[PDB]
RNA sequence: GGCCUGCU
RNA sequence: AGUAGAAACAAGGCC
């Protein structure tokens, strides 16, 4: 029933900006997974992980039904395979974010 | 002419004059050396008292037993263990019969107690011996170390604040593979099951000193912390059972054993018609502490306890189950003395299991010989009987059942008897229509007894008529009769403070004028002798004399600097004013009127730095060991002044290894006196709860500030200051 | 403010900050009464041995801020040498006196209002007439008596509740005393202590001694009242009696 | 369940609900819903709370995160989530500083604009139904209650709310994403209705473990189990189980009594061997004072200076000599030290002022006399086991000693009279009552009649020595000191005097036990020459000092003037109770008080003054050759303070154990004269265990004698 | 020679 | 030597 789609991911700069949004079809998260690891926590919806925290904001528009992630100070170990978006069992495709 | 004041007696009394007979006016006795003879000597005795019992292995401490319960029956006059446990069960039955429904109610009442009684009951009890250290130690210590060690090994149910789930969390650390416990020369060392079993079944043997009124010197026992808590609440039991019984003795005072053995005389004698004949016996017990069996104590309470839930039994059971395999600590050891090469030596007793026996005389070297079986790990089970008579009140119920058990119901005879007992002495009235029914009497008295294992002195025990007798120091003829050498010790300086001595002093002399039928001039004259002796051990005289002491100086310029002088107190060099009409005034408010308000107010004085006062408990209670009776406490009416001060202490501690305990103790009291600041009411009433300290004291820092401000000195500044302080010791205490 | 700034030095240093953390509130006591000095068999002989030494007593630190260390002649008055479980001073029996000649002084008008029990006792006798005295044998027989004359007919604990209200009236938790001769108790000796500054502890201790009702076992020949008790020693003798009557009556 | 609290609520919150779950002692696995709800009620609380400031004004300021500022002021304080303790503490703190009333259920948070408590409560039931419910719970309150509940609606009495709506939004917000993340969990079945309310646990004493097999092996000897043993027990009833077993028992065993006649006790038996000797630490019926006639008061005074005085007025000095020695020790050691003390005295006499007390020179004469250095030094075992002689302490009996004649003349001379008065009182409050002035007539007739006996003498003596004994060793530990024996007394003519006994030699004192002994030597001047009762000697040496001229009607005496020289010891313990010698004065006259008041018991006046005047009455207290002599008052009175002062002074176990065997003996004795039929066990018992306290001692032999004496007169 | 303790 | 009496003191330990 709940269908999620990824916009705002590519290749960026160190220190760059970015700013993921996932449209959807209940609580949101932003999850992410690096090429050689399984999941990683970043932004629930707030709460914030370590590696994340004071960079990266999670904000929704509940009239919009669109979660989005202002990725700021980005790092080269922010690059994942893919930032998945989550609802809560719903698991988006992901959009590929690359920082170096 | 030779004087000879014995002759006194040819025309008064012996009684009337009795306290010519009472040399306590000279040091008393005392122990110099080890008391590991004289406990080797009676755990010999006890086990030879029992020899023809039956021998067994314990198959946890591996220590060997003597049963003689149910063992063959005495054929001669000489002491015995052998009671029976048939006979010692029906006696407990007609005590039942004659008054029904004790054992019920006191089984209720200890049941309420037991299962709402706390552990800081614990502390209030003198040296017990600590096995973290293998030494005596204050109760609350001991508790504390056990408590550390206990929580240490995982042993956390104590925390639940109960006295029921530390004696559960005890019986939990029997049955653990290993134990470990703290060692400072810290150390940590490994207790295996068998060590720690006989580490908690031991006793430390002592010897004891200032005791009056034999040539020789005995041994006492101290018992651990893990059996305290059963031996209270068998004690209460015992204690409340004994409340119901008027031929007991032993939980009341000196006056009512009087007034209940003038009742009991006169109840026994009037009742007795002109046919009937009756005796008094002035009996004492030889070896009564030996010849107690605790396995016989276990019968007792499984049958008073019958017919009660069974966790109540199994608590109440688990005391005698630990005194049965008891163990003894032998003592200090043994000191050598070679004059030859001149010098001295002192060997631990736990090396005479392997010691050799060159060094001993005959009698100590056939003691140790008797007593090696009996050794395991440096501490000698001693399973036959008791020791020093923790179970006071338990042995007194047995008594009370033998004096009862001829109330001419269970005699079937014209003879009976009554009396009155506590434990170790008793006094026995027996009525008979002609002196054959006496002995008679007196014989199937003496015959119950033996089958309970409890023996009359024959040696310190007389019969005579009944009119004249004896009970423990206290010598009725027609009437009881004042002795005043017994309290004669009790006439000095107590020794607490200046205040406590002087109002102690003439607190006694009041007291030994009611009870002890003290004479008004003998008043007077003790009163002079005491303010003597107090001036002269406090360096306080009268400050109109010249004599020269370290404090002469002070106290003459406070002589001459004050006005009134008939108002200073005799600690300060003042008249004394006490006479037999004020002897129940203290002497602060007996010169209040007559002190000048400058020295009245730098005496009594809240900011004085002498005053210190710990808790509700030790506020104006002092601990006078009576001579021939146990420790006692007496209320003392005394006003704080800045002459209740309290004594040096030790000091000796800093040449020890156990130097560290001084700087746990000072950070101990550091936080519990900033506790006190936080919680008011710590002292007169002890805290409860679960939570831990810096809660406590944080979550009231902020509310305390919070209030203040709502009315008082605060201001939103130091408000806020504290708010975020207290969040400050918050982070720090996460980290 | 200071009290929580003591809290905070102690929690800086690690031992005292896991005794603080680890110890829960019940334990409180056990470890208060935590020590190594174990209770005198013999007081009387180390009194009297302790007070031929300088500086026989212990005192609050404090003192070494209120009296100086030596008198006119160079007597020494207190050492600087703490104790040895505590953090007190061992000082010598003249700082005693000196407090008494020259220390501060107070106003000590409020202690006859704290302690009832002993200024009432003094009136009492005070305000006594005696009367001649009468030879004759004495038929002492002993009976339960009450002792303490101003009992407010209350328990120990049925008055403990009644004390801490008016002394700490934050820490009664959950009881509210219903009695309203408890009542009447507690505005009295509220409104009359309001400002004392001797003791908590002490006017706890004196509140419970003179509302507490207290029995002892005494031999007795007449009297039997409880003012009538407390002069048993001066009226009642072996072969003597001797009328008296308390200013009281 | 517990899966949501897992995921949802943060740390804070579940710990303490879990805490709060520990409080009441119940556990979390049986029932976890009351968790939750008690949690979300936790986290309404906090969430009303927080977020909620005030400033100086009302109208509380609300930010959404507090600013560092001294203005960061909770709009609502929380009451829950602490213990009930805390939570008691808080609600009596507001009560007694707003002056607002005390509920007696807990609240959840205090306001300052209405100055009072909120009860918040969000339950599952529909609010208007639970409002009153816990209204009706809580007894005529004032506290304002507010509850939601899951539907959304909010209610109050007074239509009261009383803080910003958007707040309430959030409230109920919360509580919907509750109720529609169980709709994804699905807890309805029992949320509604999960807690009803119970209370109840039995207590659980088990004995398991090795604690069993213990409690297996402490049963009489032909039972299995503690189980079987309780069964049989509580399956036990009385069936003459006594009678069979007495029945059975040999008949040997028996409490025969044997009649007590006149006939029947026998004269305590003496032990014997070389007379006994003297024991006591200061001369007692061979002193001699030197005086000065001063007017110095007891403690008035300097020592040093007062003993230089009396003793430069004997004039007759003579170079000291050897009369009779120790016997075992090195007699010229006590001659040097006695010089030496003279030597030293004249030292102290040359300088400015007299020192208050001084210190002697520590030669190898008063090191040898002062036992210096002769402790066995203390090493460890380890080091000494080949040592052949290596072996205990001697421990054995005393050795034995038979009585003297010595002892029973000092007795008789310690109850006799003398021309001065030893005994001089402090002062007492003024006599304000009758009875009171009876008592100090008596105590006025007392003093004069024991005032004047060489027992309140040695009293003086023995507390004097002992007091200064003591402080020095607690004051000089480590060195020798000088301290001249004084008493002062009061003459007939009244005017006061001092007197020096002689000298005393503290040493080394460093007592750390009660038993630990300090050595010294006593020194004291004489006339009776101890040539002729060596034996009572044993441990002293005596020179020949000088020559003294008392004036006698036969010309002059010009008698010799010796020193008794002896090496003592003490200990604290013995010095205390030296000390206290005051107190047989109380025992004695006591007693004597004792006899006047039951005296006076059979005839209706006090019968102080013709018992003190007349002197018709007499007492049995001494007997001669003739017969049994009887005195007045006095000398009862004398007689008993000689015993007390006897008893002070040769204080030891045997007297102890020696006068409680004797008493007994006593009172039997005392029975058998009154015709009350006494009987006895085993007398021979009994008198071996009087006959094991008489060893040496010569008081408790003198003791034995008098009650040996006693008997033969009595029993007739 | 210097310093520590006196119921631990 | 002395005190004392069923075992001790006649200083202890630490450098």
């Amino acid at each position: 029933q709940v269908q999620l789609q990824e916009s705002g991911g590519g290749l960026v700069q160190a220190g760059g900006s970015l700013r993921l949004s996932c449209a959807a079809s209940y609580a949101m998260g932003w999850f992410r997974q690096a090429p050689g690891k399984e999941r990683e926590f970043v932004g629930a919806i707030k709460h914030y992980g370590d590696s994340v925290k004071g960079r990266f904001t999670i904000s929704r528009d509940n009239a919009k039904n669109t979660v989005y992630l202002q990725m700021s100070s980005l790092k080269p170990e922010d690059t994942a395979v893919y930032y998945c978006a989550a609802a809560g069992d719903y698991w988006g495709q992901g959009t590929q974010v690359t920082v170096s | 002419m030779d004087v000879n004041p014995t002759l006194l007696f040819l025309k008064v009394p012996a009684q009337n004059a009795i306290s010519t007979t009472f040399p306590y006016t000279g040091d008393p006795p005392y122990s110099h050396g080890t008391g590991t003879g004289y406990t080797m000597d009676t755990v010999n005795r006890t086990h030879q008292y029992s020899e023809k019992g039956r021998w067994t292995t314990n198959t946890e401490t591996g220590a060997p037993q003597l049963n003689p319960i149910d063992g063959p029956l005495p054929e001669d006059n000489e002491p015995s263990g052998y009671a029976q446990t048939d006979c010692v069960l029906e006696a407990m039955a007609f005590l039942e019969e004659s008054h029904p429904g004790i054992f019920e109610n006191s089984c209720l009442e200890t049941m309420e107690v037991v299962q709402q009684t706390r552990v800081d009951k614990l502390t209030q009890g003198r040296q017990t011996y600590d096995w973290t250290l293998n030494r005596n130690q204050p109760a609350a210590t001991a508790l504390a170390n056990t408590i550390e060690v206990f929580r240490s090994n995982g042993l956390t149910a104590n925390e639940s604040g109960r006295l029921i789930d530390f004696l559960k969390d005890v019986m939990e650390s029997m049955d653990k593979e290993e134990m470990e416990i703290t060692t400072h020369f810290k150390k940590k060392q490994r207790l295996n099951k068998r060590s720690y079993l006989i580490r908690a079944l031991t006793l430390n043997t002592m010897t004891k000193d200032a005791e009056r009124g034999k040539l020789k010197r005995r041994a006492i026992a101290t018992p651990g912390m893990q059996i305290r808590g059963f031996v209270y609440f068998v004690e209460t039991l015992a204690r409340s059972i004994c409340e119901k019984l008027e031929q007991s003795g032993l939980p009341v005072g000196g006056n009512e054993k009087k007034a209940k053995l003038a009742n009991v005389v006169r109840k026994m004698m009037t009742n007795s018609q002109d046919t009937e004949l009756s005796f008094t016996i002035t009996g004492d017990n030889t070896k009564w502490n030996e010849n107690q069996n605790p396995r016989m104590f276990l019968a007792m309470i499984t049958y008073i306890t019958r017919n009660q839930p069974e966790w109540f039994r199994n608590v109440l059971s688990i005391a005698p189950i630990m005194f049965s395999n008891k163990m003894a600590r032998l003592g200090k050891g043994y000191m050598f003395e070679s004059k030859s090469m001149k010098l001295r030596t002192q060997i631990p007793a736990e090396m005479l299991a392997s010691i050799d026996l060159k060094y001993f005389n005959d009698s100590t070297r056939k003691k140790i010989e008797k007593i090696r079986p009996l050794l395991i790990d440096g501490t000698a089970s001693l399973s036959p009987g008791m020791m020093m008579g923790m179970f006071n009140m338990l042995s007194t119920v047995l008594g009370v059942s033998i004096l009862n058990l001829g109330q001419k119901r269970y005699t079937k005879t014209t003879y009976w008897w009554d009396g009155l007992q506590s434990s170790d002495d008793f006094a026995l009235i027996v009525n008979a229509p002609n002196h054959e029914g006496i002995q008679a009497g007196v014989d199937r008295f003496y015959r119950t007894c033996k089958l309970l294992g409890i023996n009359m002195s024959k040696k310190k025990s007389y019969i005579n008529r009944t009119g004249t007798f004896e009970f423990t120091s206290f010598f009725y003829r027609y009437g009881f009769v004042a002795n005043f050498s017994m309290e004669l010790p009790s006439f000095g300086v107590s020794g607490i403070n200046e205040s406590a001595d002087m109002s102690i002093g003439v607190t006694v002399i009041k007291n030994n004028m009611i009870n002890n039928d003290l004479g008004p001039a003998t008043a007077q004259m003790a009163l002079q002798l005491f303010i003597k002796d107090y001036r002269y051990t406090y360096r306080c005289h009268r400050g109109d004399t010249q004599i020269q002491t370290r404090r002469s100086f002070e106290i003459k310029k406070l002589w001459e600097q004050t006005r009134s002088k008939a108002g200073l107190l005799v600690s300060d060099g003042g008249p004394n004013l006490y006479n037999i009409r004020n002897l129940h005034i203290p002497e602060v408010c007996l010169k209040w009127e007559l002190m000048d308000e400058d020295y009245q107010g730098r005496l009594c004085n809240p900011l004085n730095p002498f005053v210190s006062h710990k808790e509700i408990e030790s506020v104006n209670n002092a601990v006078m060991m009576p001579a021939h009776g146990p420790a006692k406490n007496m209320e003392y009416d005394a006003v704080a002044t800045t002459h209740s001060w309290i004594p040096k202490r030790n000091r000796s501690i800093l040449n020890t290894s156990q130097r560290g305990i001084l700087e746990d103790e000072q950070m101990y009291q550091k936080c519990c006196n900033l506790f006190e600041k936080f919680f008011p009411s710590s002292s007169y009433r002890r805290p409860v709860g679960i939570s831990s300290m810096v809660e406590a004291m944080v979550s009231r820092a902020r509310i305390d500030a919070r209030i203040d401000f709502e009315s008082g000195r605060i201001k939103k500044e130091e408000f806020a200051e504290i708010m975020k302080i207290c969040s400050t010791i918050e982070e720090l205490r996460r980290q | 403010m200071e009290r929580i700034k003591e809290l905070r030095d102690l929690m800086s240093q690690s031992r005292t900050r896991e005794i603080l953390t680890k110890t829960t509130v019940d334990h409180m006591a056990i470890i208060k009464k935590y020590t190594s000095g174990r209770q005198e068999k013999n007081p009387a002989l180390r009194m009297k041995w302790m007070m031929a030494m300088k500086y026989p007593i212990t005192a609050d630190k404090r003192i070494m801020e209120m009296i100086p260390e030596r008198n006119e002649q160079g007597q020494t008055l207190w050492s600087k040498t703490n104790d040895a479980g505590s953090d007190r001073v061992m000082v010598s029996p003249l700082a005693v006196t000196w407090w008494n000649r020259n220390g501060p002084t107070t106003s000590a008008v409020h202690y006859p209002k704290i302690y009832k029990t002993y200024f009432e006792k003094v009136e009492r006798l005070k305000h006594g007439t005696f009367g001649p005295v009468h030879f004759r044998n004495q038929v002492k027989i002993r009976r339960r008596v009450d002792i303490n004359p101003g009992h407010a007919d209350l328990s120990a604990k049925e008055a403990q509740d009644v004390i801490m209200e008016v002394v700490f009236p934050n820490e009664v938790g959950a009881r509210i005393l219903t009695s309203e001769s408890q009542l009447t108790i507690t505005k009295e000796k509220k409104e009359e202590l309001q400002d004392c500054k001797i003791s908590p502890l002490m006017v706890a201790y004196m509140l419970e001694r003179e509302l507490v009702r207290k029995t002892r076992f005494l031999p007795v020949a007449g009297g039997t009242s409880s003012v009538y008790i407390e002069v048993l020693h001066l009226t009642q003798g072996t072969c003597w009696e001797q009328m008296y009557t308390p200013g009281g009556e | 369940m517990e899966d949501f609290v897992r995921q949802c609520f943060n740390p804070m919150i579940v710990e303490l609900a879990e805490k709060a779950m520990k409080e009441y002692g119940e556990d979390l696995k049986i029932e976890t819903n009351k968790f939750a709800a008690i949690c979300t009620h936790l986290e309404v609380c906090f969430m009303y709370s927080d977020f909620h400031f005030i400033n100086e004004r009302g109208e509380s300021i609300i930010v959404e995160s507090g600013d560092p500022n001294a203005l960061l002021k909770h709009r609502f304080e929380i009451i829950e989530g602490r213990d009930r303790t805390m939570a008691w503490t808080v609600v009596n703190s507001i009560c007694n500083t707003t002056g607002a009333e005390k509920p007696k259920f807990l609240p959840d948070l205090y306001d300052y604009k209405e100055n009072r408590f909120i009860e918040i409560g969000v339950t599952r039931r529909e609010v208007h139904i639970y409002y009153l419910e816990k209204a009706n719970k809580i007894k005529s309150e004032k506290t304002h209650i507010h509850i939601f509940s899951f539907t959304g609606e909010e209610m109050a009495t007074k239509a009261d709310y009383t803080l910003d709506e958007e707040s309430r939004a959030r409230i109920k917000t919360r509580l919907f994403t509750i109720r529609q993340e169980m709709a994804s969990r699905g807890l309805w079945d029992s949320f509604r209705q999960s807690e009803r309310g119970e209370e109840t646990i039995e207590e659980r004493f088990e004995i398991t473990g090795t604690m069993r097999r213990l409690a297996d092996q402490s049963l009489p000897p032909n039972f299995s189990s503690l189980e079987n043993f309780r069964a049989y027990v509580d399956g036990f009833e009385p069936n003459g189980y006594i009678e069979g077993k007495l029945s059975q028992m040999s008949k040997e065993v028996n409490a025969r009594i044997e009649p007590f006649l006149k006939t029947t006790p026998r004269p305590l038996r003496l032990p014997d061997g070389p007379p006994c000797s003297q024991r006591s630490k200061f001369l007692l019926m061979d002193a001699l004072k030197l005086s000065i006639e001063d007017p110095s008061h007891e403690g008035e005074g300097i020592p040093l200076y007062d003993a230089i005085k009396c003793m430069r007025t004997f004039f007759g000095w003579k170079e000291p000599n050897v009369v009779k020695p120790h016997e075992k020790g090195i007699n010229p050691n006590y001659l040097l030290a006695w010089k030496q003390v003279l030597a030293e005295l004249q030292d102290i006499e040359n300088e400015e002022k007299i020192p208050k007390t001084k210190n002697m020179k520590k030669t190898s004469q008063l090191k040898w006399a002062l036992g210096e250095n002769m402790a066995p030094e203390k090493v460890d075992f380890d080091d000494c086991k080949d040592v052949s002689d290596l072996k205990q302490y001697d421990s054995d009996e005393p050795e034995l000693r038979s009585l003297a004649s010595w002892i029973q003349s000092e007795f008789n001379k310690a109850c006799e009279l003398t021309d001065s008065s030893w005994i001089e009182l402090d002062e007492i409050g003024e006599d304000v009552a009758p009875i009171e002035h009876i008592a100090s007539m008596r105590r006025n007739y007392f003093t004069a009649e024991v005032s004047h006996c060489r027992a309140t003498e040695y009293i003086m003596k023995g507390v004097y020595i002992n007091t200064a004994l003591l402080n020095a060793s607690c004051a000089a530990m480590d060195d020798f000191q000088l301290i001249p024996m004084i008493s002062k007394c009061r003459t007939k003519e009244g005017r006061r005097k001092t007197n020096l006994y002689g000298f005393i030699i503290k040493g080394r004192s460093h007592l750390r036990n009660d038993t630990d002994v300090v050595n010294f030597v006593s020194m004291e001047f004489s006339l009776t020459d101890p040539r002729l009762e060596p034996h009572k000697w044993e441990k002293y040496c005596v020179l020949e000092i000088g020559d003294m001229l008392l004036r006698s009607a036969i010309g002059q005496v010009s008698r010799p003037m010796f020193l008794y020289v002896r090496t003592n010891g003490t200990s604290k313990i013995k010095m205390k109770w030296g000390m206290e010698m005051r107190r047989c004065l109380l025992q004695s006259l006591q007693q004597i008080e004792s006899m006047i008041e039951a005296e006076s018991s059979v005839k209706e006046k006090d019968m102080t003054k013709e018992f003190f005047e007349n002197k018709s009455e007499t007492w049995p207290i001494g007997e001669s050759p003739k017969g049994v002599e009887e005195g007045s008052i006095g000398k009862v009175c004398r007689t008993l303070l000689a015993k007390s002062v006897f008893n002070s002074l040769y204080a030891s176990p045997q007297l102890e154990g020696f006068s409680a065997e004797s008493r007994k003996l006593l009172l039997i004795v005392q029975a058998l004269r009154d015709n009350l039929e006494p009987g006895t066990f085993d007398l021979g018992g009994l008198y071996e265990a009087i006959e094991e306290c008489l060893i040496n001692d010569p008081w408790v032999l003198l003791n034995a004698s008098w009650f040996n004496s006693f008997l033969t007169h009595a029993l007739r």
